[PDB]
Parts: C-alpha cells; sequence; structure tokens
C-alpha cells in the first residue's frame, strides 16, 4: 500500500564561467504539493551545502548567500516538478546537485536519503 | 409520538463575513479555519518564516511582533530552545538544518563523531545519543571484535 518515493534530477553538465544551466527534478511517491522542496549541493571532501528553499505554495523562498542574484528556484505542482535556474555560473558552483525534500515545519532537512533525496545531477564550471 | 419532528434554530456565519485573511477573497468551502479574529482558506494560513500550514498538528499558532509562526520557527526566533545537538549552540533564524531521527544539527556539524568526515547522500550511519557514526567506523569496530 506504500508507494516508493522517487526524485529524478535532470539538467546539468559542463559549461564555462558566466554560463547558464536549467535544473529539473521530477517527483513521485509522496504529496509533492504539500512538501517544501530544496536544492542542496556537494563537492568531495566538503560537506553538504544548501542552495535554495521553496514552500509548498511558493509563498516562502530562500537562497544561500553565495547564490543570491544568480540562481532562481521555482516549482510546478500540477507536473510535480522542481526547477533551478542557474545563471552567471562560477568555478565554486561545481558540485553534485541534489533535490532534497524538506520536513514540513521550519527549514529542516533529514538524513533519510531513500525517502527525501534524489540521486543528484552533476554541475561543473571549468577553470 | 412519532409525529413529533424537531424545529432547530440555526445561527450561521453570515456569507458577507467569509473573506479570507490571507487572500482577501470569499470562502465558499465547507472546511476552513478560524484564527487571530479572521477566517482563512486551509492553504491561506501560513508561517511567516517557512510558509507551512499553521495549525495542522496541535491546532495552535504562535504570534509575536506581528508574525504568525509555527512552533519551531517561533522557538528559533524567540525561544532559548533551538540548540544544535553537536556544537550545543543556538540555531539562527533563516538557517537550514539537518535532522537525523530526533536530533538537529548544523550542516557543517553534520559529520561523523569518530573519523570526522562529512556525510554524503546515501551514507549508512548509526546514531548513539547525539553522535552520528559512519558505516566504515562500525565495520572497523566489529572487525577487531567479531
Ligand atoms: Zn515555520
Ligand atoms: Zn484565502
Ligand atoms: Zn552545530
Ligand atoms: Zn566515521
Amino acid at each position: 500500500s506504500m508507494a516508493e518515493v522517487q526524485l529524478l534530477e535532470s539538467g546539468g553538465g559542463l559549461v564555462q564561467p558566466g554560463g547558464s544551466l536549467r535544473l529539473s527534478c521530477a517527483a513521485s511517491g509522496f504529496s509533492f504539493s504539500h512538501s517544501p522542496m530544496n536544492w542542496v549541493r556537494q563537492a568531495p571532501g566538503k560537506g553538504l551545502e544548501w542552495v535554495s528553499y521553496i514552500s509548498y505554495n511558493s509563498s516562502s523562498i530562500y537562497y544561500a548567500d553565495s547564490v543570491k542574484g544568480r540562481f532562481t528556484i521555482s516549482r510546478d505542482n500540477s507536473k510535480n516538478t522542481l526547477y533551478l535556474q542557474m545563471n552567471s555560473l562560477r568555478a565554486e558552483d561545481t558540485a553534485v546537485y541534489y533535490c532534497a525534500r524538506g520536513l514540513t515545519e521550519s527549514l529542516e532537512l533529514t538524513a533519510d536519503w531513500f525517502d527525501y533525496w534524489g540521486q543528484g545531477t552533476l554541475v561543473t564550471v571549468s577553470s | 409520538d412519532p409525529s413529533e419532528e424537531p424545529v432547530d434554530e440555526v445561527l450561521q456565519i453570515p456569507p458577507s463575513l467569509l473573506t479570507c485573511g490571507g487572500c482577501q477573497q470569499n470562502i465558499g468551502d465547507r472546511y476552513f479555519l478560524k484564527a487571530i479574529d479572521q477566517y482563512w482558506h486551509e492553504d491561506c494560513l501560513s508561517c511567516d518564516l517557512c510558509g507551512c500550514r499553521l495549525g495542522e498538528v496541535g491546532r495552535r499558532l504562535y504570534y509575536k511582533l506581528g508574525r504568525k509562526l509555527c512552533r519551531r520557527d517561533y522557538l528559533r526566533l524567540f525561544g532559548q530552545d533551538g540548540l544544535c545537538a553537536s556544537c550545543d549552540k543556538r540555531i539562527r533564524a533563516y538557517e537550514m538544518t539537518m535532522r537525523v531521527k530526533d536530533k538537529v544539527y548544523h550542516l557543517e556539524c553534520f559529520k561523523c563523531a569518530a573519523c570526522q568526515k562529512h556525510f554524503c547522500v546515501g551514507d549508512r550511519y548509526l546514531l548513539i545519543n547525539s553522535d552520528i557514526v559512519c558505516e566504515q567506523d562500525i565495520y572497523e569496530w566489529t572487525k577487531i571484535n567479531g
């Protein structure tokens, strides 16, 4: 009776500094329309770094300081899709970008990978 | 007597008053919410910080300094009870945290208690008290012991 949670990140790849990418995540296996969503990135050695947050109805939206003015989060609940528009890309933005499902109350992630995290999509900005 | 049929007085909320406090539009729904002397569509009553539906569990909201907040956001802004499980320091408002089980951490604090490595997506772990231990530290313990 329990449906398996699925988060499939798309987009990303290799581009030069000043370049632009559009990330997407298709969701299924939970009520996406009632879930706050996130983009979280990670380079090897370095820890997980949260990028952007968006409430279920898009009324609340936040960004990491490092991405403010460059990245834009959005969602489409009828299509169960999360988006991230990445502009003015720089070498520091190189990482695996995961779509992370947030806990319903007050800006929180969870380490339940299977139920709340995708497999990620790679973004690389050249030297 | 079977012929006896009750005549009940009904006092309804007047249709003119049913304007939502969050969208300023009419509420024609059967199910809606009452809060802070206003009526709301169920999707119109949100936390000012995080934007979650406010009374979903516990049937209460937290109002201070002109802000309607959820329990955790209220305690993050005003309460003393927003300390991290690792570094034992107050969690800033507008800060994204990592919750493993029932314990809350800063993302930079989200690392193994033994080898000090930052956890990656898909990493198996064990939580002892407020210490998260990676799988390869559990295996290296049980290898010497059997
Ligand atoms: Zn909140
Ligand atoms: Zn409304
Ligand atoms: Zn900490
Ligand atoms: Zn370890």
